[PDB]
DNA sequence: GCGGCCTCGGCACCGGGATTCTCGA
DNA sequence: TCGAGAATCCCGGTGCCGAGGCCGC
């Protein structure tokens, strides 16, 4: 019911707009995602995406607040050396915006 | 450094007791007088055929010499593994008067292999 | 000393004999551990506003290092190894005067 | 392209599990980055490990194999 | 739904990756043995042509 | 071994970051911290052992924990 | 009566009075009752290693499930100096209706990989029964098959909760020719396996032994030779069965076997070493040969 | 060169290969 | 009559507990 229409939507998103992702990382390596291989990394990203909803909402409850700012997602990106130095200079990008 | 190799030198590495760990690696020449003081033989079982496959590891080991570490394992072990007696028998003439090594090495890996 | 208590607790948590240059180098594992760690407790207490390093600020590290969870929180974990002593310290207990 | 605003609002907050913690478009657009590197991440994790076993196809285990560093790094 | 009660109608009624899988090493095998017997087969018609 | 120790943890936390204010007994929440990693390291180096069957911990398996175990422990 | 009846039994015993036994030839013994045939027949190709058990104090039929956990916590504890134990009457491994019921311990370790399962029986035993008090249970036989170090931990608890001692019972080579005989005189069809008599000269340097293997058809036509009496087996015609092995072997090798000792005479029927590993159960006359080796524990208790 | 430590190895019990011998092409 | 399947005789290839060696007091 709600819980099925909720995640199964969002479980049709995340496949969908993955899938276009898809097509876009699959031009540089010259690769093809099998329907199975689309199937699986669309639900680690929903299964992981549940990791990072648990660590940002306790991210901003460790700073005594409520809401989700840039500083919690770098602790997100916190995480790894290479996504440091990616989310650096992407997270400059998004103070551009 | 294979599947089958590696680890087959591994089990017949440990079979080898710890005495005649230097008599069996000297013979089989892939450690030379250099590779053996690498290794300190005299102190464990899982330490020496933890390294000593390390300096197979850096030695490429293939089966073909794999198979002789086996051979010179069995040639101080041959009181096991019960040994049966073949025994030819040429008809009338004159004897063998060509068994080369290398043909009869030959001449026996390519009747094995055709079948 | 410190990393020697921990390679003889590991001797006494890994159940089962090991080598001694396992322990050196579980030794620089340690060390990089801290060298993870006392930054991550750096960079958690700085997330939180706050110079100094608070429990709070340690439990959701360990929430990042999976082992708080809704099912264990952060003093029953307290619970399982740390000797009475010492949880006395951190896990408050009540005499009308909780620690 | 990327994983719209629309769907970004709504997929993080079905994980949400209270009603009145929102996340904002800078941040929004941002964590669009970061999963959508989730997947560049986890499929160049795939295929690199699919050269270093020379393939042409990323096939299931590739993926089961690469998840115990893809959780644990990503 | 119905492919929920599609489940409720099969599986209530009644290995893949290992099928495709080791299927498609054994065809490679079952390709390794009709080189076997080409090779062995072939062979053994020179030998009794011998 | 049932110890911890007050002093050393405290010693390390201040010769390798000289700038931080560890709370009262938060160099206990520290040797806690290593408690459980180094729990984690022996479980996980036992199943490194029996992944090889070697009934002895060695260098081979302790190199191998080290890169899943000390990467999941990072914050 | 109580005790003064055991003294009079050691007394006839002692006195050792003309005692080759004419035994009757194993008689097929139909199971009786119960007899949990998948436990019996696993029972059967397992090498028991026998011991000799004195009768066990205060013990009861009813109480297993205690002292499966008094001795499941202390095998685990001679660990620490996985593993279950479950103490199981046999109900029907007993030769009279009065003799008491043969149970089992099993070290039953996850899975049901019984590494050790003991067995206590006392079958025709009531050269025991009729001599011991009520309070004891006795049961002569012990049967190990697990490890010696299990065996000699179970012991231990046996000892330690119940007064009860194992001896380890070796079947002399008289005992084990005599077995040999009544096995080969047995009116079994299809028989499993070869008649072996494994003799072991007693040379001082060396230690050839000798496996006087015979075919069990064979050893069976020269048995009816040497039998004339039917319904017993005389000591008689167990020395002419195995005088005819004698004539048989030093007839062809020259050297006198009767010189030689058993050390294991594998049958069809069960196969007997002496140094105690001894009673593999090849058919389903166990409650026969089990007769003769609680018959023999007897004489080792008594 | 001994004290509690450990490691090979004879003996032995349990797991597949080829011979019996029964059944299908 | 003969060809594949199952069981089981003949001996392994394995499991596992005493013996010998070896390092503090």
């Amino acid at each position: 019911q709600q819980r099925f229409s909720y995640q199964q939507r969002l479980k049709a998103a995340v496949h969908y707009t993955v899938g276009c992702l898809c097509e876009e990382v699959a031009l540089d390596k010259e690769m093809q995602f099998s329907k199975q291989t689309i199937a699986a990394i669309s639900e680690l990203t929903f299964r992981q995406c549940e990791n990072f909803a648990k660590d940002l909402e306790m991210f901003a409850r460790h700073a005594k607040r409520t809401t989700i700012n840039t500083e919690d997602v770098k602790l997100l990106a916190r995480r790894s050396n290479s996504l440091l130095k990616y989310i650096t200079d992407k997270s400059e990008e998004i103070a551009q915006i | 450094m294979d599947e089958t190799v590696a680890e087959f030198i591994k089990r017949t590495i440990l079979k080898i007791p710890m005495n005649e760990l230097t008599t069996i690696l000297k013979a089989w020449d892939f450690l030379s007088e250099n590779q053996l003081q690498t290794v300190n033989f005299r102190q464990r079982k899982e330490s020496v055929v933890q390294h000593l496959i390390h300096l197979c590891e850096e030695k490429r080991a293939s089966i073909s010499d794999a198979a002789l570490l086996d051979i010179i394992y069995m040639q101080f072990h041959q009181h096991q593994k019960v040994w049966e007696v073949f025994q030819m028998s040429k008809g009338p003439g004159e004897d063998v008067d060509l068994f080369d090594m290398k043909q009869f090495k030959n001449s026996f890996k390519k009747i094995l292999q055709r079948a | 000393a410190g990393l020697s208590h921990y390679v003889k607790l590991f001797s006494f948590y890994a159940k089962m004999p090991m080598e001694r240059k396992a322990l050196e180098m579980v030794e620089k594992c340690l060390d990089k551990y801290f060298q993870h760690l006392c930054d991550d407790l750096e960079v958690f207490a700085a997330h939180a506003g706050r110079k100094t390093v608070k429990p709070e600020d340690l439990e959701l590290l360990m929430r990042r290092q999976g082992l708080v969870t809704d099912q264990v929180s952060l003093h029953v974990l307290v619970e399982r190894h740390l000797p009475l002593e010492y949880r006395q310290l951190l896990i408050p207990c009540a005499y009308s005067g909780n620690s | 392209s990327g994983f719209r605003k629309e769907l970004v609002s709504r997929l993080l907050h079905l994980h949400f599990k209270d009603d009145k913690t929102k996340v904002s478009g800078d941040a929004l657009q941002l964590m669009v980055e970061l999963l959508k590197v989730f997947v560049v991440e986890a499929a160049v994790r795939g295929v690199r490990q699919a050269q270093a076993e020379d393939a042409l196809r990323v096939d299931v285990d590739q993926l089961e194999k690469v998840l115990p560093q893809l959780l644990l790094d990503f | 739904n119905f492919l929920k009660k599609r489940l409720l109608q099969q599986c209530e009624t009644l290995k893949m990756e290992d099928l495709t899988n080791v299927s498609s090493l054994l065809n490679m095998e079952r390709a390794r043995d009709k080189a076997n017997e080409e090779g062995l087969a072939l062979l053994q018609e020179e030998i009794d042509k011998m | 071994k049932r110890k911890a120790p007050r002093g050393f943890l405290k010693r390390v936390f201040k010769r390798k970051k000289p700038q931080l204010r560890l709370e009262k007994s938060g160099d206990l929440l520290v040797h806690l911290n290593c408690l459980l990693f180094v729990h984690r390291l022996a479980e996980e180096s036992r199943t490194n052992a029996c992944a090889s069957k070697c009934r002895v911990i060695n260098k081979e398996h302790v190199l191998a924990a080290a890169k899943v175990i000390l990467k999941k422990s990072r914050g | 009566t109580p005790l003064q009846k055991r003294l009079e039994s050691v007394r006839k015993q002692s006195s050792f009075i003309l005692t080759p036994p004419r035994r009757k030839i194993p008689q097929c013994s139909q199971l009786q009752e119960d007899v949990d045939p998948q436990k019996v027949a696993f029972l059967l190709h397992k090498q028991w290693t026998l011991y000799s058990l004195t009768p066990l104090y205060k013990f009861s039929y009813s109480n297993l499930k205690e002292y499966s956990r008094l001795l499941n916590a202390f095998i685990v504890a001679e660990k620490q100096k996985n593993i279950k134990v479950i103490f199981s009457t046999l109900l029907g491994m007993k030769g009279t209706q009065r003799d008491p019921e043969a149970f089992l311990v099993q070290i039953v370790s996850r899975e049901g990989k019984v590494l050790w399962t003991g067995w206590f029986c006392c079958v025709f035993g009531d050269s025991l029964l009729e001599t011991v008090s009520e309070d004891f249970t006795c049961l002569p036989l012990f049967l190990a098959n697990g490890a010696e170090s299990n065996t000699a931990i179970i012991g231990t608890w046996f000892q330690k909760t119940f007064d009860c001692y194992f001896s380890p019972l070796a079947i002399n080579a008289f005992n084990l020719s005599w077995m040999a005989a009544m096995w080969t005189a047995c009116k079994m069809d299809h028989y499993v396996a070869t008649t072996e008599f494994l003799w072991s000269v007693p040379c001082s340097p060396q230690s050839l032994d000798i496996s006087f293997a015979i075919h069990p058809e064979d050893a069976k036509a020269l048995w009816d030779s040497v039998h004339k009496t039917p319904g017993e087996v005389t000591q008689e015609e167990v020395d002419l069965f195995m005088d005819c092995l004698y004539s048989h072997f030093h007839r062809h090798f020259k050297i006198h076997l009767s010189a030689t000792r058993l050390v294991r005479v594998s049958t069809s029927v069960a196969s007997a070493h002496t140094d105690g590993k001894i009673k593999i159960l090849c058919h389903k006359y166990l409650i026969g040969v089990l007769a003769y080796l609680t018959e023999l524990a007897i004489f080792q208790i008594e």
